């Protein structure tokens, strides 16, 4: 009893119903075409989702940068091709880069300038780490869960 | 102790007093008494025990002289072996607060004459001594119990005991004390009761046997003290045991063996207690008897 | 110290045995119950008549309201 | 100073001596359950009462949805609201039974302790109240206006001290949110005088049924009492849980289902049975300014019992007129209560009159009455 | 003898006592809900969305 | 008994620990903070009420209804001040009520001390709360980068948080368990300042000389219940005087923007009395590290007691000692500074430095210059 009645007073404390329902949000892979980007609406903040056509891995899969201020390998934890999943937000003061024009062709923050590659990273710009990458797992082809 | 035993064993025999009732003592008949003598001062039944300037040779004679009167049948010859009694974990309390002060005797039933755990038993009781107001060393004597009976003036004296009788005994402790340290006492004395089954030291057996050993060779200060040893040891033991064999029998004891002893006749057993006085600060058996376990 | 001042008491004896040696829940029959009825019987004349006393109240004020709205059929005799 | 650990211990010397060595009659019966049972009980509700306020919003748009979504959402949200809600009933039923008997044993001869315990109970009546407010359904909104529109009958000083209490001019968002911060707050205040109403005990120990020295034979709360204790809390809380696990809102009325609206008032405006009694005497008397009175004594009546002993001996188990005296107020209660669940048309109002009239009567004149003539029988 | 062996290598020792309840209680919750949970579910048989599921999970459009 | 305040139950409390209660006749100022910091109790918690009762803990709300306090609420932005500036009084007197034990060896009172400790702690974490309250940009943001830390303790970490949470980032279901735990806290620690005082009452007031004060002692009352109402004046002239002249010259601004996750403020800093621990926090680079130096930093107190080794109990008599904890004291000023400012050199160099010595003087120095103290006694 003891026990039980405990769990059930602590599990009381973590997250409810509601909270857990926007917990996650899912993307279909066949219904975004190639180049252009669309943003959605996840955990509060805006996450970006893009399909690149082929001139990203061997545009900017090749970037010969020096000394990098953060270690991204694209062999680490980075799994779709010609897909691309990121956090919508500058990990500088929290703003939300876009995703039209660009210097490096990819992203681009307003709020201090902060240039963001085609691959979720910081370039031209003082933002410390990269933009945020989140957790997700592959069973459904047309389909991508994140949460 | 006589309220000891008479709840210890109620209901048996053991449970009676050695000076009868009163109205026994009232009414006893020129015929009873006789009866007694008849059916129980007989040979086979009895030890003629001596020591001093005396030959056995001249001794067994003049026994031979006098101890006649010869057996016939074969009842005579056999020696009657007594119903057992029933050991009970219970209580009397004999309230009186006009008593200036009240003694409590706790035990647990015990093993009897032959068993030989008796020998450790004694070398327990030997760590947890005794005392009295008198004693000298006081605050730094050897005895946890005694020691702490002073830091805060626990009681006016305590003995350890370790009654034996043919087929049972009685192992325990009594002291006396005042009508309001009953309580810090008794707390302190069935705690030491436990430390003997849980954390006894190679050093408090070794002084243990080393007291024991002094206090047998001290029950043989003389002749009285010799042939009584006598009249007993074979009456109860069957044979005589040496102090050589004692002394033995008791350089083989061991703290892990006392340990195992004690839990054995100690721990977790319900106990007798006889509270006399103003007692009102025992009370309960049921937490003396949880005093049985953990320390 | 609340245990030792309470009060004077002498000549008193009592005895009494370890759980363990003696029994849970000792003569039920032969004790228990026939005290159980003992007590039970001793008080309810004295407890349950007020408590009876007021389901009648009860009853009747209840019972009675409800009567009081059903229609008299003497107050539509002459309606015609 | 001391040997074991546990009176040497400025602290364990108060965990001891109050609950484990504390000397405690040989003979009190079950009805010296309730006090511990009361206290566990508090120390649920203000646990419930918590878990509940880590999800509540105070606010007359959000209150009840708020109430809605802890029970919806939240993992055991509606566990743990019904235990609070029926723990709110438990603990007054416990605080009735506890009271009774306190009044057929005399215990109230323990001035302090007693006096400290009405005190308690003025606390935990208050505190309940507030309580049925958050909710904010019809009854929780309606309970609130008609209770607190009581206070403006009183004259001139009462006027002023309605529109104070609401924070505005009629029962509103002003008022929940003050509420709610009573509500949190009166717990811990009861928490704080038990301490006290405890202490107070221990000054003299625990008065026993047969109401005559124990001194001769008392035995240690440990294990005696505290064993005793918890089959006590254990034989309760089965029906407590019982109820609140197969019949939820058996107790409650369904109103509160109805989220309060100032705009229409429910068909019938009554309490939780705990406080039917109250409001049946509330309603007996036609006059705002009496009825409350007759509220106020009805409960503040309590004070005066002890000065209101006249029997030479303590507890009434050996004075059988006392008793049935005693079961008719009981009794006397019982009805209130129903009367109070009732609307107000004949036959109730009458018998709701006389109902009250006889409470007051049998506590100030009967009890009283009763006792010096039971002396006489006896000779003394 | 369980009584006896048990009194010995459980409710002995204040820590082999514990000890038990500790394991003991496991299983007993390991197996108090399954019988528990079972017994339910028969008194509800074919009300549950347990058993009325196999009506759309897998067989449909 | 004669009189009526020793034989009632409740007087012979009320007196038996502020009446006829031995005190020594030589304690000065540096004992006053006892009862101030009391007082500051007694008042936080009523203005924290009073607040309360027009407060809303909603995400929605929560800002709107702390301003409506004070716009509309009758000397509600008086009830308000005296609040948020009653925090800092209490905190102030806390540091001087500590140091003073520090000086003195009080903290030979080994329970007294540790409840003392704990006192702080509680008092420590219900301002944390009360500061997500008014959920303005750095009430927000204060909690997410402190709660965040948790989630820097392997395997438990990430789950910890998001129950601390309620949710997967400080949200409503924050506020609002925030809320009921800023109005419970205040409570449990009147409560164990219940059980401070009484470990105190069992040995009596420690005096600046360090030596048995039973060859002089004086009744509590009038000597230090006069002394002690001089001493609240002399406190609380300034907190009015700041809390009236001057309100938010200690409230960062960035709480006057309503609370944007999305947005970070450009710097984030608590209040003052967090300055010193948020500058050791942040010395330490990696999550974890940082967290175990914070915790430390504070419950470091604990050990005190088992690092005295001077024969001698207070400082008068022992110049080494003394500046050694003046130099400690200056060193937590640093520190607060150092926490007041960005992580950029020289500040960062600084900043571990300050912090270094902080834990330096009480692990190391403290009990050295103690028994080197003693020797030059020739002891
Ligand atoms: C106020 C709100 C009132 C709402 C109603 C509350 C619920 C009513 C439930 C009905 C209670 C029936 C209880 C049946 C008990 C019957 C019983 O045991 O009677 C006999 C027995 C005789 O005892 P002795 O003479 O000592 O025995 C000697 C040793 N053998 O009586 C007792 O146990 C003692 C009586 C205590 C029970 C009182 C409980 C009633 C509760 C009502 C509260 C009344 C107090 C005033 C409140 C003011 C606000
Ligand atoms: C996955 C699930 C498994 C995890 C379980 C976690 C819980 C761990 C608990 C450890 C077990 C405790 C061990 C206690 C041993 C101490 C002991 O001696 O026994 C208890 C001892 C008895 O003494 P003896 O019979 O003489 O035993 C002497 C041994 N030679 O004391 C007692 O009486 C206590 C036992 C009775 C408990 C009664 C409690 C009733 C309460 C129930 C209400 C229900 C629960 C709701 C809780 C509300 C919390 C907000
Ligand atoms: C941590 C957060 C730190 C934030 C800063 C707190 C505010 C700082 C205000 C500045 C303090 C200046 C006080 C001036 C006192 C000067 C003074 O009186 O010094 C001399 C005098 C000499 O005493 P005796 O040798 O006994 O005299 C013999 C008899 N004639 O010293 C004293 O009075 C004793 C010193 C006690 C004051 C301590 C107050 C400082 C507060 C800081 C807290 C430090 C503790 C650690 C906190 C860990 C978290
Ligand atoms: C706030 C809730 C209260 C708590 C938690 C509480 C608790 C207790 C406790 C623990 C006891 C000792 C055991 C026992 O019940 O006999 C006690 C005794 C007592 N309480 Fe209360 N009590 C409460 C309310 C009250 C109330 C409202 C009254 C009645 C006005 C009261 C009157 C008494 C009396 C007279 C005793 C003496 C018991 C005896 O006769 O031995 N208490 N209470
Ligand atoms: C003195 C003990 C307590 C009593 C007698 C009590 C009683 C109640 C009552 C009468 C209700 C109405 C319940 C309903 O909707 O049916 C209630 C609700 C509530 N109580 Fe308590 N309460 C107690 C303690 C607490 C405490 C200590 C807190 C937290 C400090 C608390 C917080 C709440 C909350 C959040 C609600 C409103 C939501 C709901 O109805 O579930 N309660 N309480
Ligand atoms: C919760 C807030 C606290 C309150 C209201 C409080 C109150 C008091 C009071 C009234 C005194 C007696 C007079 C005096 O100040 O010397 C006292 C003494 C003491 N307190 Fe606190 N205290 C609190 C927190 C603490 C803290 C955090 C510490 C340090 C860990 C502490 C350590 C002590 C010590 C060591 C004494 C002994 C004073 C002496 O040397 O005579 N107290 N406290
Ligand atoms: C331990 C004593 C207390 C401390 C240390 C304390 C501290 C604070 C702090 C740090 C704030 C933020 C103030 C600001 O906006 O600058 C605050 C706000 C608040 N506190 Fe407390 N508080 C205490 C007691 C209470 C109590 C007892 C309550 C009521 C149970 C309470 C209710 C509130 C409310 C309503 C707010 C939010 C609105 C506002 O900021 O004015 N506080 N408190
Ligand atoms: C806010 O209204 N709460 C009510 C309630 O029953 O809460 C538990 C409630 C609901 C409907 C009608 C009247 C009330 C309050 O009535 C009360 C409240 C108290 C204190 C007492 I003394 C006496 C009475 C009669
Ligand atoms: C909710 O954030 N509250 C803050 C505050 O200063 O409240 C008074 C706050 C604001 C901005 C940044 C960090 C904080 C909390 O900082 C804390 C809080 C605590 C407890 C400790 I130990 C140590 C630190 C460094
Ligand atoms: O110690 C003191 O002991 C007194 C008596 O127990 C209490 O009233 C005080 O509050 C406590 O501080
Ligand atoms: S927040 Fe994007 S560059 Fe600063
Ligand atoms: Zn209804
Ligand atoms: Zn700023």
């Amino acid at each position: 009893a003891a026990k039980n009645v405990v769990t059930q007073f602590i599990s009381s404390l973590s997250a409810s119903a509601d909270v857990l329902a926007l917990s996650k949000i899912e993307i279909k892979l066949s219904d975004i075409p190639e180049g252009k980007n669309v943003a959605f609406k996840w955990r509060g903040k805006p996450l970006f989702v893009r399909h690149r056509t082929q001139a990203e891995i061997n545009q900017e899969a090749e970037v010969d940068v020096s000394k990098l201020r953060d270690p991204q390998h694209d062999l680490d934890r980075v799994k779709k091709p010609e897909w691309v999943i990121l956090v919508g937000v500058c990990t500088h003061l929290g703003c939300v880069p876009i995703a039209n024009s660009g210097d490096f062709g990819g992203y681009y923050c307003p709020c201090h300038g902060s240039h963001y590659d085609a691959s979720g990273r910081i370039r031209k710009g003082p933002a410390p780490y990269n933009l945020e990458v989140p957790t997700y797992q592959f069973v459904g082809d047309d389909l991508v869960v994140v949460g | 102790f006589d309220y000891l035993h008479a709840t210890a064993f109620q209901g048996t025999a053991l449970a009676r007093t050695v000076e009868g009732t009163t109205e026994n003592i009232k009414h006893l008949t020129r015929a009873d008494l006789a009866s007694y003598i008849d059916t129980h001062f007989k040979a086979p039944r009895m030890v003629l025990a001596a020591a001093g300037g005396i030959s056995h040779k001249e001794l067994v004679d003049a026994a031979r002289q006098h101890f006649s009167g010869v057996s016939f049948t074969y009842k005579e010859d056999a020696v009657p072996i007594l119903p057992r009694c029933r050991f009970t974990g219970s209580e009397i309390r004999a309230r009186d607060d006009a008593l200036p002060v009240a003694h409590v005797a706790l035990a647990v039933e015990g093993p009897g004459w032959a068993d030989p755990d008796n020998v450790v038993l004694h070398v327990a009781n030997a760590i947890i001594g005794r005392y009295d107001r008198t004693f000298g060393g006081g605050k730094h004597l050897s005895s946890r119990l005694a020691a702490l009976a002073v830091e805060h003036k626990l009681c006016h004296s305590f003995q350890t005991f370790n009654t034996s009788y043919s087929d049972t005994g009685l192992f325990g402790f009594h002291f006396v004390a005042d009508p309001l340290s009953i309580d810090d006492m008794m707390f302190c004395a069935q705690g030491e009761w436990m430390r003997l089954c849980t954390s006894t030291t190679e050093s408090e057996v070794k002084r243990a046997k080393n007291h024991l050993r002094s206090a047998m060779v001290a029950q043989l200060d003389g002749t009285t003290p010799v042939c009584e040893t006598i009249g007993s040891h074979l009456l109860n033991y069957g044979r005589r045991i040496s102090l050589e064999e004692w002394d033995s029998r008791i350089s083989a004891v061991d703290a892990r063996m006392v340990r195992d002893v004690c839990s054995k006749y100690i721990y977790d057993k319900c106990p007798a207690l006889a509270a006399v006085g103003p007692i009102e600060q025992l009370l309960d058996y049921n937490r003396i008897r949880s005093g049985m376990y953990w320390i | 110290i609340h245990f030792g001042n309470l009060a004077r008491v002498r000549h008193i004896i009592t005895y009494s045995l370890s759980p363990f040696e003696q029994r849970a829940i000792p003569n039920i029959f032969s004790d228990a119950l026939p005290n159980v009825w003992r007590r039970f019987s001793s008080q309810v004349f004295k407890v349950a008549p007020p408590f009876l006393g007021a389901y009648l109240l009860y009853s009747w004020g209840t019972q009675e309201f409800e009567r009081l709205k059903r229609k008299n059929p003497a107050d539509y005799e002459n309606d015609q | 100073m001391a040997p074991n650990i546990r009176k040497s211990h400025p602290l364990l010397k108060m965990i001891n001596n109050s609950l484990i060595d504390l000397p405690a009659p040989s003979n009190i019966s079950a009805w010296w359950n309730f006090g511990s049972l009361l206290a566990v009980c508090l120390m649920t509700q203000i646990l419930t009462g918590l878990l509940l306020a880590m999800h509540y919003t105070a606010d007359t748009s959000l209150a009840f949805s708020s109430v809605a979504h802890t029970c919806r959402n939240v993992q055991y949200g509606w566990l743990i609201r019904n235990l609070h809600a029926n723990g709110a009933s438990f603990f007054f039923i416990c605080i009735f039974l506890h009271i009774g008997r306190g009044l057929y044993y005399g215990s109230y001869l323990y001035k302090e302790t007693w006096n400290t315990g009405v005190i308690l109970l003025l606390t935990l009546m208050a505190t309940a109240f507030v309580g049925y407010v958050l909710p904010w359904g019809q009854m929780s909104f309606w309970g609130a206006t008609v209770i607190t529109n009581l206070f403006s009958a009183i004259p001139y000083i009462g006027h002023t001290l309605v529109e104070w209490a609401w924070g505005g001019f009629s029962v509103d968002n002003p008022t929940l949110t003050r509420f709610f911060a009573l509500h949190f707050l009166l717990p811990f205040a009861i928490a704080g005088i038990t301490i006290i109403h405890l202490t107070f005990l221990h000054e003299s120990g625990s008065n026993n049924p047969l109401g005559i020295s124990s001194d001769s034979d008392k035995i240690p709360f440990h294990p005696y009492y505290s064993f005793k204790d918890i089959l006590g809390l254990t034989l309760m809380l089965t029906p407590f849980l019982t109820l609140a696990l197969f019949s939820p809102n058996l107790l409650g009325d369904p109103e509160n289902f109805t989220p309060a609206n100032p705009l229409v008032t429910p068909p019938h405006i009554k309490p939780e049975w705990y406080f039917l009694f109250a409001y049946a005497i509330l309603r007996s008397i036609p006059n705002k300014l009496g009825g409350v009175l007759a509220l106020a004594a009805s409960v503040l009546i309590l004070f005066l019992i002890p000065f209101l002993h006249k029997s030479k001996q303590r507890t009434m188990t050996f004075r059988p007129l006392s008793q049935t005296l005693f079961w008719l107020l009981v009794a006397n209660l019982l009805i209130l209560t129903w009367i109070g669940s009732q609307p107000v048309e004949h036959p109730f109002i009458i018998i709701g009159q006389m109902a009250s009239l006889s409470y007051f009567t049998i506590l100030l004149i009967l009890f009283p009455t009763i006792g010096t003539l039971e002396n006489k029988m006896l000779n003394y | 003898a369980l009584l006896r062996q048990a009194y010995s290598a459980l409710f002995r020792r204040t820590s082999t006592f514990a000890l038990t309840v500790v394991l003991g209680a496991v299983l007993f919750e390991r197996a108090f809900d399954q019988g528990a949970d079972a017994i339910f579910e028969h008194l509800n048989e074919g009300k549950l969305w347990k058993h009325i599921k196999h009506k759309y999970e897998a067989s449909e459009e």
